[PDB]
């Protein structure tokens, strides 16, 4: 082979991430997104799906980490609330469902140490 | 079968809603004259696109058995511990 698994490309969309660095890729409880069956619906009006337009990799707000800093949190799906077409049918919906792809990104030369938890906690209340 | 025969049930469910498309036609399924003393059997996939959906819900706590049969309370009566001549030493219902 030619193959390294130090390199990753998840391409989405019209959006690309490339990444150099990583491990492996975290799939949460095994089971990997999809659409709603038909033996799991209760509305009857029929669904959109706006498909490309509204998935795709959102580039939120970078927050600098320093020695003294304690930690940041985000909350989901509030987050995207402007965040372009996804905004707009959550704004015109009542009722949305949708699974997502994190991707955190950070980096530093060789002389640098330092270590970050990174969690997906459901239902923190 | 028989109502005093308890074992023997039977088995139904709620209606599913069949998917449907866009039309243009020349039939009204929503037009209707409520003079007539028939009431209108429009269902959801006539008025707008729907999707498929599976219902499993179940009429059962609808029946008219189990509305009815539960213990109501129908009367209370009094009645002291007495002698021949109370009047009140025992007591009647119709």
């Amino acid at each position: 082979c030619g193959y390294s698994d130090r390199v990753r490309s998840i391409t989405l969309g019209n959006s690309t991430i490339t990444t150099q660095e990583c491990a492996n890729v975290v799939v949460g409880y095994g089971e990997w997104p999809e659409y709603l069956s038909d033996n799991e619906a209760t509305a009857e009006d029929q669904p959109t799906q706006p498909d490309v337009a509204t998935c795709r990799f959102y580039t939120l707000d970078s927050v600098q980490w320093e020695n003294g800093s304690p930690g940041w949190w985000w909350k989901f799906p509030d987050a995207l609330r402007d965040m372009g077409l996804f905004g707009q049918n959550m704004y015109y919906h009542y009722l949305g469902r949708a699974g997502y792809t994190i991707h955190v990104q950070c980096n530093a030369s060789k002389f640098h140490q330092g270590c970050i938890l990174v969690v997906c906690v459901p239902e923190a209340e | 079968g028989d109502v005093q025969n308890a074992v023997e049930g039977a088995m139904v469910r709620v209606a599913d809603t069949v998917q449907t498309s866009a039309t243009n036609s020349e039939r009204v399924p929503n037009l209707t004259a409520v003079e007539t003393g028939h009431t209108s059997q429009a269902v959801p996939g006539d008025t707008m696109q729907t999707r498929h959906v599976i219902n499993n819900h179940v009429r059962s706590e609808s029946t008219i058995e189990n509305f009815l049969a539960r213990s109501a309370c129908v009367f209370y009566l009094e009645y002291k511990t007495g002698t021949k001549e109370d009047s009140n030493s025992f007591n009647n219902w119709v």
